[PDB]
């Protein structure tokens, strides 16, 4: 009678297939969760490896069918882009979180009311966070920051190394560091350029105390190394001169062909004098150069770089006080080239990396930049070493700018539990049920964690459960909010002064988006797929 | 994964190990017991199932639908079992067991998924059984009277209880009596095979009726039939395997004569036979005979012209009935043909039902057989309803052999349901879960009859709950009231041995579940 | 989506009574704005007791 | 036998591991160590 | 028998579904019949010479690249094959060949793809098509090529007119005489990871 | 779905509509007079109620942004080497003609430069051109050392609105790019949302005109889209308040009432 085109799916069948969708996408990333979490190898049908551990990076690679679980996905897309970490544990949260309100909704609860649940336990869980399990990070120190990123660090492939990459990571995110209008202090991250090369072990990486670029000099002829650098940057190619399509050389008398082809190369050869004649050292740009340019700044002894990344020399041209130039054209209609506009650095080199070569820009001046270059056994681990690097970068920018940081190890997600189960008595009659499923649902992560190390997951939680308990209970046993978990012996632990923390907007904004997509999916009730 | 030059089993070869294998068993425990789960209560419905040569299956019955369901799954495959056991065992309550067994399954699902050891809960669900097997023998209420109309109104109030929930509801008092008669006049083993039961088509239910005594088809009459008498007053009924026709002495028989006079004497031969076969029957005394074998035309005039009645070919089973009715012998042999071994019955009649013609053997005083004749307008309303009555004589045979009862509509499982509450909270706390999880899944029926209700099935159960933790051992659910009652003054009863059975069987299907690791599945062979 | 009228036009109804039904939805967006849903309910109803 | 008709006859131990086609990463990676030991030092490759 | 003019009318309003399902499908086999047919019978139907370069070359393409030279992608289905062509831009240039001579210009494809990176050689066995019998008989080798989803290059019998004993240098210079063949250092490992925000460096006071 | 954040939608839609109609005297409300951006990231509860206009357009003059005190002008020309309507070329016979056309053209660009910036013109809007350049590279050089920002790539289509928005009217030829015929506007300025995107917005203007916009945020798709059609619903609705302005009771009051 409706003869639509198509399939359609009612009721309780589609709501439990978004579950088991939801349900199955959780499972893939759940065994690599914590310091116990194990990493995971992807394969592209073609050859390609992928050895990762991050739940966004294999939530992106791999290709999925149903729109629930590409919800799922672009939730986990959506926590690495706003936060940078945490992208698995906001999957799972939502994934149980839909399990549960499901059970509620075959119970025969009516859906808005799971959905009004949810949403007053994701308003209180966050005020009850704010107030209560956030640590600043003023009395804490350094010690802060290399224990943030520790954390961070564990369950990567640079976990044991935390001791060494940690201190890599706040030095790099340091140096970085500049303020803005009203004083704000800012880390740009991303800028820390991270360069990967095969070859000596982990503890070989180096923090460049400059900018490093994956470029060489142009000609074998020019020096490999320039002691009192003097960056010129620019971003027009150093080529021929040739007009422009709506100029047209028409020779009517044949004496002027000479002095035309002349003109043509000679226009570069004054151009580039002009650069050099200011004491230019170090010639970056965008654009191409071609062998008579290469052969101009070699006689000079200078050097020069083509096809020099956008990004990379917008970087070095911050960093060591030069400005790019996309024409050498003054406000007065000439060709001209102040040294007010030449960036210096200390030293300029092209250090040899595992039989290639890079040039690394040593100490600038007027602004302190810094990259990293990673070495590994192969490309595979120095891939993972590079996410698990941005990882850490985004965590430490984290803690940096806003100065709270909640404590470990699923100590934060069981404070919530006992806190919103207690609290679920006060309000509502079945909204009192969702938020005591919200509740129950934010102890996936601490189950996980027990259970990817093959201990006691009930006796663990149930100890954990108790701690927290008497913490709220008990006024003079308030210090019993940070007891977490210590997976390697198996027995809860104090993870504040154990030196497991994590930004609490991480937390914040992963309850966040969880109970949104899951209100989102929650409301779906019928599917209608057409045939294509 | 390797190639591994020699693999070690079979190529083709499938094997799930581990936690996800059992998550999977119990989420195909849960779609089993999803396809029978409207099927419960008074409110429940019927499912149509149609096999692949296009016969339809109408039934409320849980074992039926369960069957009539080409299972599969291994781990699947053990609910059905358990709901042909329950049929086997008590013949009610199938519906029951799949959901208790699926529930059971489905509360200790999330305890699996956090790798809690299998042998715990295995542990937990036998324990719990066990006091809950205990608490409904120590609280199943039965009187010590023996009182005859006190046994009758409890037979009656629970086949009631049984057949209120199959499309012939609205007649459970009649079909209640009906089958309560039927297994009171069965003697001492109340065999199932002495309670007939015939099905004609066309007729309203009501025009069903049960004989105190045995009703059969009219058996392919020959010529000459329509001349017997089709009553008599005082019958004695000549019950026989015996063929009365003409035929060859033996298979092996054969007669060498060489002289006509020897073959007219063979041919005389042969027609004394057969006279005298039919002469010691007529002056036996008897008036009705009934043939396990076959009755020739030439016996069938035979007996017309002596206003005898004759009916050949008549099924053994039904011939077994009629001897136990009436109270004769079957005889191979007419020779000794005393009236020791002749039947009497007070009437026997030949009347019409709905297109068919049915011999009545009605007036037997001591019969110990009975014989349903089901009216409906289809073949399986017919049969819908033959399997509501059965349901509804096997409970009543089993409370003949005890009158143990406890009342229905979920309100004795609402009581184990706080009785081990109340159990588990006094023991250490990691078995306190599993059998707090027992007692929360025995909940699920009072949830799934107000479900198939249409109530709210929450604000039912925390009534109920309340009820029970306050006291009042009987509050289930009213399903017509909206709302909760004392089903034991409501004569909603039950004999006990149907929760005990099932819970037994529940938790039984719930240990063998839970105890599987591993599923390694050879490949199948002969696959055309 | 809940918006009858995005409901209606984003599955093809095949059936010209049910394309009618659609462009009915599509109008009642344009003028009232909402109540997309009602009007279709109505219209169903009102053919349902034509029937009888 | 280089699949291009060429033939390589040799012992060391990147110039055997790198004309070999594999299917599992993990041999996969195992190539990869063998050609980042060749590259970086240039010796001790059958020994890594 | 008459009222020939039958005018159906209401018929294939209720029964629409069915004609429209069977529809897509008869539509779809016909899309993978117009992509495959222009494989089939179309071509069926029908002392600097010496190349002192071509051994440098050779040796040039020897070494291809650092971590190793990948192998040519197998299509096993018609659909892949069609959606193969259907993705990327059309000035992305796909190569294809039909087999069942054959290794030695696979081996050349190789070469040519580890050699060519824009290029995206790929090979297809001629049983997943299923193509006629004298296709399947006596036209294996053919090398196909595609750019946009319109024929450029439709070689057929290749081992008649490219020889057997071939190497790489030779199909190379046979496909960029026809100008057919679109016109660099050698990084570390990578360099980039993301490139989403454009927050670098500032100094603000 | 957004009946959680209503608290929060509510008298935003209801700002909206009244912030593009007079109240005295009117008929009806032209819904195309609000414009929804919807921009991935964030909640729902991050929807905002810009009252200037937001540009989904990125800035080329990459280094200045948050231009306070801004006189925004659009212009409908193009800034790069002279092109007439009909086809033309330019022949060179003589080495001192090469060097002349290029300084020419550089003394041309900086010229148009100069006389955009004498205006006191400070952030600039460029009409999108698909035959001719809108911005060369040498004109943004000039713009940037003159510190203008530089906004290209505006749709045809949104014209209308940017005007109404910010009272700048349309220049097509250099000429009459007059002071007058600027916008100006309190603070125009990008933010980053969070590293999900980046919007331009120009809040605060000097006789504002009658428009809005509603800044759309959410954490998948879908649930961006239903939060759009949703504000779309109570916008229509308060707009058929505008015209016939009766009201009833919901609650299926009306229905049941029809029926008895
Ligand atoms: N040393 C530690 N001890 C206990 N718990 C930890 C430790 N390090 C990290 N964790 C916890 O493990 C959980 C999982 O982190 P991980 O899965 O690596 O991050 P992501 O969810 O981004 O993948 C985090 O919630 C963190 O609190
Ligand atoms: N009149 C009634 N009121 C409430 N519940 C009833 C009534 N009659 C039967 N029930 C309940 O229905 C259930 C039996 O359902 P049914 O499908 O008939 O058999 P099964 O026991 O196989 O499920 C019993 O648990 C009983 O408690
Ligand atoms: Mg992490
Ligand atoms: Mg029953
Ligand atoms: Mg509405
Ligand atoms: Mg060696």
């Amino acid at each position: 009678p409706l003869s639509v085109f198509g399939d359609r799916s009612t009721g309780e069948t589609i709501r439990s297939q978004n579950v088991m969708a939801a349900a199955s996408i959780a499972n893939i990333v759940k065994s690599s969760l914590g310091p116990v979490g194990l990493d995971k190898m992807l394969v592209d049908d073609i050859g390609d490896v992928t050895i990762t551990n991050d739940g966004a990076t294999i939530l992106k690679l791999l290709e999925v069918e149903h729109p629930a679980a590409k919800v799922l996905c672009e939730l986990a897309d959506l926590q690495d882009k706003e936060v940078g970490d945490g992208t698995t544990s906001v999957v799972i949260i939502a994934a149980e979180l839909l399990k549960n309100a499901d059970e509620l909704v075959k119970q025969k609860i009516h859906p808005t009311s799971v959905i009004s649940g949810y949403r007053l336990a994701c308003k209180e869980a966050v005020r009850y966070i704010n107030e209560n399990l956030i640590v600043n990070t003023d009395e804490l120190g350094r010690d802060c920051l290399i224990n943030a990123a520790k954390t961070s660090m564990s369950s990567k492939i640079i976990g044991i190394n935390g001791d060494f990459f940690a201190n890599m990571v706040v030095d790099a995110v340091l140096a970085i560091k500049y303020t803005d209008i009203r004083g704000q202090p800012r880390y740009p991250v991303n800028s820390v350029n991270i360069l990967k090369a095969h070859g000596r072990s982990q503890m070989e990486s180096m923090l460049i105390s400059g900018y490093a670029l994956n470029c060489v000099v142009g000609s074998q002829g020019m020096p490999k190394r320039i002691v009192n650098a003097k960056i010129a940057c620019l971003d027009f190619s150093l080529q021929k001169t040739k007009m422009k399509l709506g100029v047209q050389v028409v020779i009517t008398d044949p004496e002027k062909l000479d002095q035309i082809r002349q003109r043509e190369s000679d226009i570069t050869k004054e151009r580039i004098q002009k650069i050099l004649a200011t004491g230019a050292n170090v010639i970056l740009t965008t654009g191409g150069i071609d062998d008579m340019c290469l052969k101009y700044f070699v006689e000079a002894g200078a050097m020069a770089v083509r096809r020099v990344l956008k990004r990379d020399l917008k970087r070095i041209a911050k960093a060591s006080g030069a400005t790019i130039l996309s024409t050498l054209a003054n406000l007065e209609g000439e060709e001209t080239f102040e040294a007010a506009m030449l960036g210096q650095a200390e030293e300029v080199v092209q250090e040899r990396i595992c039989d290639d070569e890079l040039i690394l820009i040593k100490n600038t001046k007027a602004r302190t930049s810094a990259s990293i270059i990673l070495r590994g056994a192969n490309d595979f681990m120095c891939d993972e070493m590079e996410r698990s690097l941005h990882d850490a970068l985004c965590v430490v920018k984290r803690v940096l700018e806003s100065k709270s940081v909640v404590p470990g190890g699923g100590a934060v997600e069981a404070a919530l539990s006992i806190y919103l189960e207690n609290y679920a008595t006060s309000m509502g009659s079945r909204e009192q049920l969702a938020i005591a499923e919200f509740a129950r649902s934010l102890l996936v992560i601490p189950n996980t964690l027990a259970v990817n190390a093959a201990q006691d997951s009930t006796d663990l939680v149930a100890k954990l459960r108790a701690f927290h308990n008497e913490a709220q209970v008990n006024p003079e046993r308030k210090n019993l909010k940070w007891i977490g978990l210590d997976l390697s012996n198996g027995k809860p632990r104090d993870n504040k002064q154990a030196g497991v923390f994590e930004p609490t907007i991480v937390k914040v904004k992963s309850l966040k988006f969880a109970t949104e997509a899951a209100i989102t999916i929650l409301r779906i009730d019928d599917l209608i797929k057409l045939h294509p | 994964m390797m190639p591994t030059p020699v693999i070690l089993l079979k190529e083709g070869t499938d094997s799930s190990q581990g936690i996800p294998q059992l998550v999977s068993n119990i989420s195909a425990c849960q779609v089993i017991a999803e396809a029978v789960r409207t099927t419960l209560g008074p409110r429940g419905m019927d499912k149509l199932i149609v096999d692949g040569r296009g016969k339809a299956t109408i039934s409320n019955d849980g074992a039926t639908i369960l069957k009539l369901l080409d299972v599969v799954h291994p781990a699947a495959k053990t609910l059905v079992d358990i709901a042909k056991s329950q049929d086997a065992e008590v013949g009610d309550g199938t519906t029951s067991v799949t959901l208790l067994a699926a529930e059971f399954l489905k509360q200790v699902k999330p305890y699996v998924e956090e790798g809690l050891h299998p042998q715990i809960i295995i542990r937990a669900f036998r324990t719990a059984t066990q006091l809950a097997v205990n608490k409904i023998k120590e609280i199943a209420v039965t009187v010590k009277k023996a009182d005859k109309v006190e046994q009758r109104k409890l037979l009656e109030k629970c086949a009631m209880t049984a057949l209120s929930s199959k499309l012939i509801s609205q007649q459970k008092a009649f079909f209640a009596k009906m089958v309560v008669d039927a297994v009171m006049m069965l003697d001492d083993l109340l065999q199932l095979k002495m309670i007939g039961i015939k099905k004609v088509q066309g007729g309203a239910l009501e025009d069903s009726q049960l004989v105190a005594g045995v009703a059969f088809k009219k058996t392919f009459s020959y010529a000459g039939f329509e001349m017997q008498p089709k009553k008599y007053h005082n019958p004695k009924i000549a019950l026989l395997n015996v063929e009365l026709e003409l035929k060859a002495e033996k298979d092996n028989a054969e007669i060498r004569v060489h002289t006509v006079e020897d073959y007219q004497a063979i041919v005389d031969a042969e027609w004394n036979i057969l006279y005298d076969k039919l002469e010691k029957i007529h002056h036996s005394g008897a008036k009705v005979v009934l043939s396990k074998l076959p009755i020739g035309d030439v016996a069938t005039q035979y007996f017309a012209d002596r206003d005898m009645f004759c009916a050949g070919r008549v099924p053994e089973e039904d011939l077994k009935r009629t001897m136990m009715a009436c109270g004769g012998s079957i005889q191979t042999s007419v020779n000794a043909l005393s009236a020791d071994v002749l039947g009497r019955c007070q009437v026997f009649e030949e009347t019409q039902i709905g297109g068919e013609r049915y011999n009545f053997f009605t007036g037997c005083p001591k019969a110990k057989t009975c014989t349903f004749i089901l009216r409906g307008g289809a073949e399986q309303f017919m049969e819908e309803t033959e399997r509501s009555l059965h349901d509804a004589i096997m409970i009543v045979r089993r409370a003949i052999k005890n009158d143990s009862v406890v009342a229905g509509g979920g309100a004795i499982e609402m009581e184990l349901s706080k009785y081990l509450r109340d159990y588990s909270r006094t023991i250490p706390g990691k078995q306190q879960l599993l059998i707090g999880a027992y007692a929360k899944a025995l909940e699920i029926i009072p949830r799934q009859l107000c479900d198939n209700a249409g109530f709210d099935a929450t604000n039912i159960l925390n009534k109920l709950r309340a009820r029970h933790a306050q006291g009042g051992t009987w509050y289930g659910v009213d399903i017509n009231n909206e709302d909760i009652a004392d089903n034991f003054e409501a004569f909603v009863w039950e004999p006990a041995m149907v929760r005990i059975n099932a819970l037994t069987a529940a938790s039984e299907a719930a240990c063998l579940i839970v105890s599987v690791d591993e599923t390694i599945k050879n490949p199948r062979s002969t696959v055309d | 989506t809940n918006d009858g009228a995005t409901i209606l036009k984003q599955m093809q109804v095949l059936h010209p009574a049910a394309r009618m039904l659609v462009e009915l939805s599509k109008a009642q967006d344009i003028e009232a704005g909402d109540g997309t849903t009602s009007v279709v309910i109505i219209a169903g109803s009102l053919l349902d007791s034509c029937t009888k | 036998l280089d699949p291009m008709g060429g033939i390589v006859m040799t012992n060391d131990g990147n110039a055997i591991l790198r004309e070999i086609q594999v299917q599992h990463p993990a041999a996969k990676s195992m190539i990869e160590i063998s050609r980042t030991q060749d590259e970086e030092v240039g010796d001790g490759t059958t020994s890594v | 028998l008459a009222g020939e003019g039958i005018s159906v009318n209401t018929g294939p309003k209720g029964v629409i579904n069915d004609w429209r399902r069977f529809k897509q499908l008869e539509t779809e086999q016909r899309e993978e019949q117009c992509r495959e047919m222009e494989r089939l019978i179309k071509k069926l139907s029908m002392f600097l010479q010496q190349y002192r370069k071509q051994r440098m070359e050779e040796m040039r393409q020897q070494l291809h690249k650092g971590p190793q030279f990948k192998q040519v992608f197998e299509i096993s289905s018609g659909e892949g094959f069609l959606d193969m062509i259907d993705k990327e831009q059309k000035s992305i240039v796909i190569m294809v060949h039909i087999y069942e001579g054959t290794e030695a210009m696979n081996g050349c494809m190789i070469c040519l793809a580890a050699e060519y990176p824009a290029v995206k050689f790929c090979k297809v066995k001629s049983s997943v098509i299923g193509a006629s019998s004298q296709f399947t008989r006596n036209a294996l080798p053919a090398l196909l090529i595609y750019k946009g989803g319109e024929l450029i290059g439709n070689f057929v019998r290749v081992t008649d007119q490219l020889g057997d004993d071939f190497f790489a240098v030779d199909l190379e210079a046979f496909l960029q005489e026809f100008g057919l063949l679109p016109e660099l250092v050698l990084t570390s490992v990578r360099n980039s990871a993301t490139c989403h925000s454009e927050d670098s460096d500032l100094e603000i006071d | 779905v957004v009946s959680q954040y209503s608290s929060l939608l509510s008298p935003m839609s209801v700002n909206a509509v009244m912030k593009v109609i007079d109240p005295a005297t009117a008929t009806s409300v032209d819904l195309r007079d609000i414009k929804i951006v919807k921009k991935l990231g964030g909640t729902i509860d991050d929807c905002e109620l810009v009252e200037g206009l937001v540009l989904t357009q990125k800035v080329s003059n990459s280094g200045i942004t948050r231009v306070e005190k801004a006189k925004i002008g659009l212009i409908q020309f193009c800034l790069s080497a002279p092109k007439t309507d009909m086809d033309n070329q330019i022949v060179v016979s003589d080495y001192a003609q090469m060097d002349r056309v290029l300084r020419e053209e550089r003394a041309y660009i900086l010229n148009l430069v100069k006389q955009i910036k004498k205006t006191g013109c400070n952030v600039l809007l460029i009409q999108k051109s698909i035959l001719r350049d809108a911005l060369s590279d040498l004109a943004l050089h000039f713009l940037n050392k003159m510190k203008i920002m530089v906004i290209k790539d505006i749709e045809r289509e949104d014209i209308e609105f940017i005007c109404k928005t910010i009272g700048t009217k349309p220049v097509a030829h250099i000429d009459q790019f007059t002071a007058d015929m600027l916008g100006s506007a309190e603070l125009a300025e990008e933010v980053n949302l969070n590293g999900s995107g980046k919007l331009l917005k120009i809040t605060g203007c000097a006789s504002p005109g009658k428009t809005v916009t509603i800044v759309v945020r959410g954490s998948n798709k879908l649930v961006i889209e239903e939060a759009e059609r949703s504000i779309h619903d109570a916008l229509c609705v308060i707009r058929c308040l505008v015209k016939k302005r009766a009201l009833i009771a919901g609650g299926g009051a009306p229905e049941i009432e029809l029926a008895l």
